[PDB]
């Protein structure tokens, strides 16, 4: 009722000039798809608790603090550039050496903690 | 007189002696030879006499007084204190089994004889000697912490 | 077949470096266009085989100098470095003495054998009967041998490596109990022989993995 | 689980030490107009 | 009443001290067991009750301090346990006396600073445990 | 133990149960070396299969 | 020989060290033949019969799985009093009452 | 050498990214809104 | 089951509260102390 009650006030053309609003309508067709193919599917039913932050973070003070800390993360993207190639080139020279080692389910080698593969 | 204590001379040389001092503890291993074993002890008296001529020498080249002036001298003379009491309580009639093991480790004490004079990081030192009195209070509040915690649980999970 | 493929392509890669690294030096006549030659010269001398195989990782190494925001980056890395050069020879210091202290202490007492009975390599010989999760209507066949602690003390480089782990946090409980257990020289562990041992392992943890580690990162931040 | 991680423990660790550093920073300043740099200065500067 | 200044002050900060030493020496046993030091430490608590309960009494005459409401709580809930106990998870109840070493703080002006500052930092922490409660909250609904 | 002619086990372990509870024939064993030749009677034990 | 096993079932010994207990009483049971008279007994602040016997038996095959049952089903839980334990151990030894 | 190099360059490249991100933000962490700020003019851009 | 997984509480209480203090000990002095030995150092250039 939200979605259309508010086009009709606020215009669809000046509707997607918030950015809230822009991802909050996708959650109400997403969340009535499922219903209606209730009677693959938890692709929609996840996105109805992603309703929290769209209007709960409306509180100035941890805002900023978020906003003001993700802005610095994408103003240093190189630094981050690091890390990955770190764990590139460990990664690569990690399945060399230790990639050949028989997984055991009582070691640490095991079927969930190798070097077999690179993921 | 004080010429030679002072020369440049004198600094390598004590520098070298802390070295293989330092060397004949941390060649201690489990299941070591025999002959290693004589050559840390032999050694162990030989460098303590080492420096024991060098704090007898340096004693008798400047005066008590401004000995201990420095915060280090008035330290390094308690180390070779022990030095030579190790020696001769360990040939004597005291086994103390696990007596030479404490004392092995108060003559690794002296490695700093090369640490006091960085001038890079000694002003760092000074800043943790003033803040004593905020240092402590800080360690002893977290103590506080940890004591009632402790005895919390042990009422609950004892 | 993934790897002939993947040979395959490596087989067009290199003709497309060393036709463009031909270029850069008919037209110039240094350190980071010496690594290009490097990177390149493994694959057609490999064209043992395992250093050289394992040496090819260089490959993204070489994009530092073809992106203004990656040659700065890590240029401050090592300058980064260099300040904190001189808190990594205190804690490395303070480390050693540790280490040559706690040889003194457990120097060859985390031997221990496979049954819990045995408390000397004289008698921790041979086969004994163990009871699968101290079921008494369980019992199994095994050989009892005298083993030895993964991390020990028994010589300067094995106290430094149990001792970095220490500083990480991890099984660090493990080796506090280990060594309150610690009898004798070549004997077996007693429960509980001597809980004031404890006091080693509270006074490094406090002085190098707390102290040392937070003015460390107090360091960088200043 | 990667994602919890990298975003419950990883950011969030960033978060606390960015905004305790700040407060440690704040006082920095302020104490400069209180004299305790200044006393601790003017002690070592004749110490040597 | 009226030598409540310095004299005996000492003392009463002495009694907690000692008292905190009582408790780190009661050896908890497994299914009611105890031994003999667990049965005199019974009765030094009778005495330990006594000068806190005493000392409460005389302060009285502090009621709205912060510091001064946790010394009245610990006595008066000291003395329902052992009022309870006596006339029968009741043993559970003395976790409360763990609260009197916490009084060591108020004691020691010099000491009390460096809580306070600690305890007025946490303001800039909140919106960040602010945060931390949704994130948590978020990935555990959707776990 | 010893204040009354015993002696002083410890069983820390399941593998210290088999041997420590058969311990005990060494001690009342005593008399019976100290007899001499008339502790040297054969007996004969139940019915039991071999 | 005249045997009595006296068992502590304070509250100490709840856990591991009970399970020790009651498989190593059970297990000096099995050196024990027709000739021999055993019964068993605990002790926690108050000394009693683990079982119904409540003197030496002849220590059969009968007897002693009663005996073993009843070790297999003791808690721990109370005081240690070694006055009252030995005191209930050592009149026990004195009956005559009965064939020992 | 292969685990025990790793964890030491993983912590000094992590806290290298931590620091320099709250270099970035001294000027919002060391904020003092009981002074003044950009917040205030974003007050007056609002009422505007 | 039971009211036996409210106790979980000690342990949430004692993390949080116990390494919050950490950070307020151990990083109080990394900051309040060593930035001082680099004003010193700073200082002390000057005046050399
Ligand atoms: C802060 C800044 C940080 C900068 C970045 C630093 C690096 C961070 C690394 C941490 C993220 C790790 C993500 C990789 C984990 C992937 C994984 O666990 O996949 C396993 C599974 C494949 O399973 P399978 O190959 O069948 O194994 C069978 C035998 N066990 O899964 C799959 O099916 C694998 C396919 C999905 C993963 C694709 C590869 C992703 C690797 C790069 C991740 C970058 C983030
Ligand atoms: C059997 O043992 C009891 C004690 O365990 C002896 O004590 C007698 O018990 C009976 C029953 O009450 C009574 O005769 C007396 O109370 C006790 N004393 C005497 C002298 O009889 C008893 O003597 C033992 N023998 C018999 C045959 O009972
Ligand atoms: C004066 C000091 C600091 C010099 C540096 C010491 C290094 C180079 C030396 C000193 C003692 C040496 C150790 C002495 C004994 C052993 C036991 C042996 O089975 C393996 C090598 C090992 C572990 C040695 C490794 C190298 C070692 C640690
Ligand atoms: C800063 C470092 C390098 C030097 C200061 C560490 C000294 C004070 C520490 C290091 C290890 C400690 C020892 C660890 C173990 C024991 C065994 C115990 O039964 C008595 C105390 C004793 C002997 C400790 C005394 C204090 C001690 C020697
Ligand atoms: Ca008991």
């Amino acid at each position: 009722v939200e979605m259309v009650l508010k086009v009709i006030a606020f215009k669809p053309k000046g509707y997607f000039s918030d950015a809230w609003n822009t991802f909050d309508s996708l959650i109400v067709i997403g969340s009535i798809i499922d219903v209606a193919l209730s009677e693959s599917i938890t692709f929609f039913r996840l996105f109805r608790v992603m309703r929290l932050v769209k209007l709960l973070s409306r509180g100035e003070g941890i805002r900023t603090l978020l906003w003001t800390f993700i802005k610095s993360f994408q103003a240093l993207p190189y630094v981050a550039l690091l890390i990955a190639m770190l764990f590139f080139i460990y990664a690569v020279i990690g399945m060399q050496m230790f990639g050949k080692v028989a997984m055991r389910d009582n070691n640490q080698i095991n079927r969930n903690n190798n070097f077999q593969t690179f993921p | 007189c004080r010429a030679a204590v002072k020369s440049v001379t004198f600094y390598w040389l004590v520098i070298v002696l802390v070295f293989l001092n330092t060397l004949t503890i941390s060649s201690e291993h489990y299941n070591q030879p025999d002959w290693l074993t004589q050559i840390q002890d032999i050694a162990n008296k030989v460098l303590l006499a080492l420096f024991t001529c060098e704090m007898l020498v340096k004693m008798y080249s400047l005066g008590l007084q401004a000995y201990f002036v420095s915060l280090f001298n008035r330290f390094d003379c308690f180390v070779v204190c022990g030095g030579i009491t190790e020696t001769i309580l360990v040939e004597l009639e005291i086994m103390s089994p696990l007596g030479i093991s404490v004392f092995r480790c108060v003559r690794l004490l002296r490695i700093f004889k090369v640490t006091r004079h960085w001038t890079s990081l000694s002003n760092l030192v000074a800043s943790l000697l003033n803040s004593m009195k905020s240092i402590a209070s800080l360690l002893l509040l977290l103590f506080l912490f940890i004591i009632i915690f402790s005895l919390l649980g042990m009422q609950l999970f004892g | 077949f993934r790897n002939t493929i993947l040979g395959y392509f490596d087989y067009a890669f290199t003709a497309i470096f060393t036709v463009e690294i031909l270029l850069k030096m008919t037209t110039f006549g240094n350190y980071f266009n010496l690594l290009d030659m490097l990177v390149v010269g493994v694959s057609l001398v490999s064209f043992v085989v395992k250093i050289l195989r394992v040496l090819r990782v260089l490959r993204p190494l070489r994009a530092i100098n073809r992106a203004k925001g990656l040659k700065h980056v890590v240029q401050c890395v090592f300058v980064a470095i260099r300040t904190i050069g001189n808190i990594m020879i205190v804690t490395t210091l303070l480390q050693f003495m540790f280490a040559c202290i706690g040889v003194q202490l457990f120097k060859g007492k985390f031997y221990r054998c496979t049954d819990e009975a045995k408390s000397n390599p004289e008698e921790c010989r041979g086969l004994f009967i163990l009871y699968k999760d101290g079921d008494v209507d369980s019992p199994v066949v095994r050989e009892r041998i005298w083993q030895n602690s993964d991390f020990n003390f028994d010589n300067v480089l094995s106290a430094m490596m149990a001792l970095f782990t220490v500083s990480t946090f991890e099984g660090w409980p493990a080796l506090l109990y280990k060594a309150i257990d610690s009898n004798g020289e070549n004997i077996g562990p007693i429960y509980n022989h001597r809980v004031e041992i404890s006091i080693f392992f509270i006074i490094y943890i406090i002085i190098v993995a707390f102290f040392m580690m937070n003015i460390f990162v107090g360091f960088v931040i200043v | 689980f990667v994602s919890l991680v990298i975003f419950g423990s990883f950011f969030v660790l960033n978060l606390v030490l960015g905004v305790l550093s700040g407060e440690f920073s704040k006082e920095r300043e302020k104490a400069k107009a209180r004299g305790d740099f200044q006393k601790l200065r003017e002690k070592q500067q004749l110490e040597e | 009443s009226i030598v409540e200044w310095k004299p005996f002050d000492i003392f009463i900060l002495l009694a907690i001290f000692a008292n905190c030493v009582a408790l780190a020496i009661y050896i908890p046993f497994p299914e009611d067991d105890s031994n003999s030091t667990n049965h005199n430490l019974e009765k030094v608590e009778y005495a330990f009750l006594i000068i806190f309960t005493v000392e409460t009494f005389l302060k009285i005459i502090y009621v709205r301090n912060g510091w001064n409401l946790l010394d009245f709580v610990i006595v008066i809930v000291g003395l329902f346990s052992v009022i309870l106990e006596q006339l029968t998870d009741v043993k559970a109840l003395r976790a409360f006396r763990v609260l009197r070493p916490l009084r060591l703080v108020s004691g020691v002006p010099s000491l009390q600073v460096v809580l306070n500052s600690i305890i007025k930092a946490m303001v800039p922490l909140l919106h960040i445990a602010l945060l931390v409660l949704f994130v948590i909250i978020i990935y555990a609904i959707i776990g | 133990a010893c204040e009354n002619k015993g002696y002083y086990y410890e069983i820390p372990s399941i593998g210290a149960i088999r041997i420590n509870t058969q311990e005990y024939l060494d001690v009342l064993g005593r008399p019976m070396v100290l007899a001499g030749d008339k502790a040297k009677q054969v007996q004969w034990t139940n019915v039991y299969l071999d | 020989k005249d045997m009595l096993i006296l068992v502590d079932v304070s509250g100490s010994v709840s856990g591991l060290t009970l399970k020790l207990i009651r498989t190593s009483v059970s297990e000096m049971l099995e050196t024990l033949s027709d000739d021999d008279f055993v019964n068993v007994a605990s002790f926690n602040s108050n000394a009693q019969d683990v079982s119904c016997f409540q003197h030496l038996v002849q220590a059969n095959v009968r007897n002693k799985k009663v005996l073993k049952d009843a070790v297999n089903n003791i808690t721990a839980k109370g005081i240690t009093d070694y006055k009252k334990g030995f005191s209930f151990a050592f009149e026990q030894l004195l009956n005559y009452n009965v064939s020992r | 050498v292969y685990f025990i190099s790793f964890y030491m360059l993983c912590a000094f490249l992590i806290i290298n990214l931590f620091v320099a991100v709250i270099m970035d933000n001294f000027d919002y962490l060391t904020r003092d809104w009981s002074i003044l700020g950009p917040h205030h003019l974003d007050e007056f851009k609002r009422i505007w | 089951s039971s009211s036996g997984m409210i106790v979980c509480i000690y342990f949430i209480i004692l993390f949080i509260c116990g390494n919050y203090i950490l950070l307020n000990v151990f990083l109080a002095i990394a900051v309040d102390n060593l930035a001082d030995a680099e004003s010193l150092n700073t200082a002390q250039k000057e005046e050399a």
